[PDB]
RNA sequence: GAUGGGGAAGCUCCGUUUCAAAGGCCUGAUUUUAUGCAGGCCACCAUCGAAAGGGAAUCCGGUUAAGAUUCCGGAACCUGG
RNA sequence: GUUCUUUGUAAAGUGCCUUCGAAGAGUCGAGUUGUUUGGGAAUGCAGCUCUAAGUGGGUGGUAAAUUCCAUCUAAAGCUAA
RNA sequence: UUGACCUCAAAUCAGGUAGGAGUACCCGCUGAACUUAAGCAUAUCAAUAAGCGGAGGAAAAGAAACCAACCGGGAUUGCCUUAGUAACGGCGAGUGAAGCGGCAAAAGCUCAAAUUUGAAAUCUGGUACCUUCGGUGCCCGAGUUGUAAUUUGGAGAGGG
């Protein structure tokens, strides 16, 4: 009979219905808990004398994080574990390999008082 | 090169021969695995005689003809003439050929009275019963030289 | 190189931890045979080429 | 000390949940210790039990999915038989014994019969 | 011809193989008649079908059992038939070229046939 | 059936009918890739006498291959040699097209074991070749013992240890006189030839 | 420097838009509801390649044994929502 | 060895008489070229050209014609020690 | 207008499968030169070294288009022997197997080419159930451009 009226003398590879995977059996069938934990990701404070001083006056935190944290992550952990919202944070690459946190505490909280809290003072 | 009345030499050890060099220092200890192998062998066919009966045959080549010499399988004319199938008789321990023929009549009733021999000198037990006890021969040929 | 990448800065710190001399208490073990840290390397004689 | 694996096993999912957090909780207050004396090999024990716990949670896990998943095939690969890549891909015996019908015929008819050589 | 090709169709179609469903209901009668009335097989009428299968139906020209044959035009290897015409005139076996595989293929219940 | 007149015909390739098909085939198969599926075989007797059969498992490819003598791979021909192995233009590459087409087919498709291939059509460029694929993952081959054999791991990539039918011709593994140098492999009976065997006692 | 392709027994070679059926862009409907149908639109068609080429946006004062345009104080700006 | 199923109006084997008896093609083979072999008017392999038959075809280590004889049955495939 | 067929695509479609390593031995391709010839090109080193592709615990070969010329033997493989022989070779240097015989171990075989046509009798897959290296029912699909049964030349088939 008719055939269809083409405007265009390129021809373009027709959209097809694409179907939605629907596995007969789960990849792996156990979810990975948590890898990077909140426990995880900060370990333990730097306690040397110039650490300190951060931790008396500038009302800053220093901590040990694993290389795998970002900021994110450690201002999510500091308040979750301590209680004790964040004002800013700053990471750095110790020589040694280690990631070293600097973790400002906000005015109505005192670093003073959360250090010895932890233990350490 | 050549120096003295010495006769001509073809030594062939021009090629890196040295890397294929084959000295049986396992001869002995080959030897004791075959045997261990026959007798492994004979346990798990243990009524069996471990080989199976080779026809009488004689030999081509007249610098050999005048000999006679045990062949590979029986000739299927043959044991029909001895009055069972080829099917049956390879399941009994009869080797049978069907690429070689009968043309001399001496060799033909030899091999075909072998097979009558044999087939009264064994014992076939039951597909189902008693099974009765054998003491085994480790070679039917040591039984029809 | 003070602008360097990460696995340079990576391989900077383990050649800060080999860079130490041999425990004393390794001495003391029954049958040692180890005398000294004979892989101890220094920036003035030999370069990591790394 | 620590936790032995025995009594975890009689637990449920939730009791082990509280274990592990509580866990992790004295090793972080045993590390910013172990900076203060001069040693504690008391953190190594602290260790052990959390992954002793790690462990029991993963085999309850596991084995509620092996439940979910038996009697029926394509079960989970990590689930499956690790024997190597070759015996996988191997002919099963089943697969390995099929024959064909002409040659099942001349088995049964003409099976190696067991014979003796004495008389 | 197509009226003629309309024709024939009408005649073949009244002759056409068992499907799956029936013939499975077929067997089990005459499982039945086996369990009570021990008919050996032949409580059924004889069967009247088109014959179908290339193999089937050459064999069948060649002992001139066949009454009428049609052949597909459209055969991807065309050497399949090409000496098929040839074979029916040597027997005197009377043949058609019709046009459409797939239709004498709806005619047996499948998707080509070629051959009927 | 009629696989017998297919078989005939096959022979008279010089017929008018034979040729026409020749002409047509051979341009439809340059149009398409060097390796490509083939629904179906050309030659439904050919494929099916050489193993081939209508089922699940079974693939046809269709490959064309350059003919021509091997140029050999040197810069500007400089062999840098004695003057016996100067040729670079008659050389001959011992292995036969029909063998490289197979193991060209094999690379494409890993997961199939090569069986058989048989020509279709050739030209003068090209030659053109159908090769039998089985498929030992499939179930229906799996099963089946006619064929299961092909799923043991020996037969891998038959093609490439040349234990197809054009390998084994190619090998030159024959019984009979004219096949000494070749009987049971050319190199295995080189270094049984060339080996010096020397016993606990010397002979 | 892949891919489509074409060579080469082969390691690999040629080629980077080439004899390719080479895709997302936004608006609206549906508020069993998630997004397929409603449409329309467009024709390069991978990627890599500069710590001196292009490039969004920060300055001052103070502080350490050793850090700062990065830390503290003060005062700004850009991007995205 | 002990036991439960009876596979199964199933399957296989064996005599006599008669009619048949399907068996592998760009393959064998031939020419040329290269390589290789102890293979020598050419052992094998490969490229190009030609290319079949069915009481046919291959081999019988000197090429060819004529006349016989013997011996096997390719160009499809599996298989332990 | 509607529904098929054929061919060709697309899916992060449901299942799988291949890649790399080792490589002493094994199956092939490609492939030299040093050296010897008292020089040197054919030759020899060598159908080797290097390079490339491909498996297993062995691989490969394997049941004659064989060897034979005899009163014939009879799958393949390996040892002793044949034999430094027949033969090849600027017939120079050199190279060089095979039949028979003894022994070790021994194991045979299957597809296409036949119309079941009074019944595609065949098979993958999905689902449900079950005693799960799988089985049964049911449902799609593959397939007559041929999957089942029988036959493989030693035969064998249709008939009484
Ligand atoms: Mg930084
Ligand atoms: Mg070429
Ligand atoms: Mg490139
Ligand atoms: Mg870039
Ligand atoms: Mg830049
Ligand atoms: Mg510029
Ligand atoms: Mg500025
Ligand atoms: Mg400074
Ligand atoms: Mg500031
Ligand atoms: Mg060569
Ligand atoms: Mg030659
Ligand atoms: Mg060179
Ligand atoms: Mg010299
Ligand atoms: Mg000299
Ligand atoms: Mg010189
Ligand atoms: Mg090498
Ligand atoms: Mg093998
Ligand atoms: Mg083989
Ligand atoms: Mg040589």
């Amino acid at each position: 009979k008719a055939l269809k009226v083409r405007t265009s003398a390129t021809f373009r590879l027709p959209k097809t219905l694409k179907l939605a995977r629907a596995p007969k059996y789960a990849s792996k069938a156990v979810p990975h808990y948590n890898r990077l934990d909140s426990y995880k990701v900060i370990e333990q404070p730097i306690t040397s004398e110039t650490a300190m001083k951060k931790v008396e006056d500038g009302n800053i935190l220093v901590f040990q994080v694993s290389m795998k944290a970002n900021k994110y992550q450690i201002k999510k952990a500091v308040k979750e574990l301590y209680e004790v919202d964040v004002l800013k944070v700053n990471t750095l690459v110790r020589p040694n390999g280690t990631k070293k946190a600097y973790v400002r505490l906000t005015a109505d909280y005192d670093a003073l008082d959360i250090a010895n809290r932890i233990g350490y003072i | 090169a050549i120096s003295k009345n010495l006769p001509i030499l073809k030594n062939h050890f021009r090629k890196h021969w040295q890397e294929r060099v084959k000295v049986h220092f396992d001869q002995a200890g080959k030897k004791v695995s075959r045997r261990n192998a026959r007798a492994t062998r004979a346990a798990k066919i243990a009524p069996r005689p471990l080989d199976l009966l080779r026809p009488v045959v004689r030999a081509p080549t007249v610098k050999y003809n005048r000999k006679v010499r045990a062949g590979r399988g029986f000739t299927l004319a043959e044991v029909k003439a001895a009055g069972l199938t080829a099917a049956y008789a390879r399941t009994i321990g009869i080797a049978v050929d069907h690429r070689r023929q009968n043309r001399n009549q001496e060799i033909f009733d030899a091999n075909v009275q072998r097979l009558k021999e044999y087939q009264s000198k064994i014992i076939v037990f039951p597909r189902n019963g008693k099974a009765p006890e054998a003491e085994q021969v480790l070679s039917a040929a040591a039984t029809f030289p | 190189a003070a602008q360097k990448s990460f696995r340079i800065k990576q391989k900077m710190a383990k050649a800060k931890k080999q860079n130490r001399p041999l425990p004393q208490w390794i001495r003391l073990r029954t049958n040692n045979t180890i005398r000294y840290n004979a892989k101890r390397r220094n920036w003035r004689r030999t370069k990591m080429n790394i | 000390a620590g936790v032995k694996a025995y009594e975890l096993r009689t637990k449920s999912k939730e009791q082990l949940a509280s274990q592990l957090v509580d866990l992790k909780k004295e090793l972080a207050e045993l590390k910013v210790q172990k900076l203060s004396r001069p040693s504690l090999p008391k953190i190594k024990t602290v260790r052990k039990s959390i992954a002793c716990v790690l462990t029991v949670i993963n085999e309850q896990q596991r084995e509620a999915v092996r439940q979910l998943y038996k009697g029926k095939k394509y079960q989970p690969k990590d689930l499956r038989a690790k024997k190597t890549r070759a015996l996988r891909r191997a002919l099963t015996k089943f697969e390995a014994s099929q024959v064909t019908e002409k040659q099942r015929k001349k088995q049964i008819a003409f099976p190696q019969r067991k014979y003796a050589i004495k008389a | 011809d197509r009226n003629t090709a309309a024709e024939t169709f009408k005649l073949f179609n009244k002759y056409r193989p068992e499907t799956a469903a029936e013939k499975k209901e077929r067997l089990t009668k005459e499982a039945a008649a086996v369990a009570e009335g021990k008919s050996k097989q032949d409580a059924s009428p004889k069967p009247y079908a088109v014959k179908y299968g290339l193999n089937h139906v050459v064999a069948l020209i060649e002992n001139k059992k066949a009454k009428l044959v049609l052949i597909a035009n459209d055969v991807d290897p065309i050497e399949l038939v090409v000496f098929l015409p040839a074979l029916c005139k040597k027997m005197g076996v009377p043949y058609a070229i019709v046009k459409g595989k797939a239709r004498l293929g709806t005619l047996v219940n499948q998707k080509t046939s070629a051959v009927a | 059936g009629a696989y017998k007149y297919l078989e005939e015909l096959q022979r008279k390739k010089q017929s008018d009918v034979l040729r026409f098909l020749q002409r047509v085939r051979v341009w439809e198969y340059r149009q398409k890739n060097v390796i490509h599926r083939a629904a179906r075989p050309t030659r439904p007797d050919k494929a099916r006498r050489l193993g081939y059969k209508a089922k699940q498992g079974f693939v046809i490819y269709r490959v064309r291959v350059r003919r021509g003598n091997r140029k050999r791979p040197v810069p500007k021909g400089a062999t840098y040699g004695k003057p016996t192995n100067q040729g670079v233009n008659e050389l001959k590459y011992q292995r036969s097209l029909r063998a490289t087409a197979e193991e060209r087919v094999g690379r494409r498709a890993a997961n199939l074991r090569v069986l058989n291939s048989y020509w279709v059509n050739q030209d003068s460029t090209y030659k053109y070749f159908e090769v039998i694929l089985v498929d030992p993952q499939h179930k229906a081959i799996r099963r089946d013992a006619r064929y299961n054999w092909i799923c043991d791991p020996v037969h891998k990539h038959r093609e490439a240890r040349g234990l197809t039918a054009t390998g084994k011709k190619s090998r030159g593994i024959n019984k009979g006189h004219k096949f000494n140098n070749t009987k049971a492999g050319r190199r295995k009976t080189w270094k049984r030839q060339n080996t010096l065997s020397l016993w606990r006692y010397r002979k």
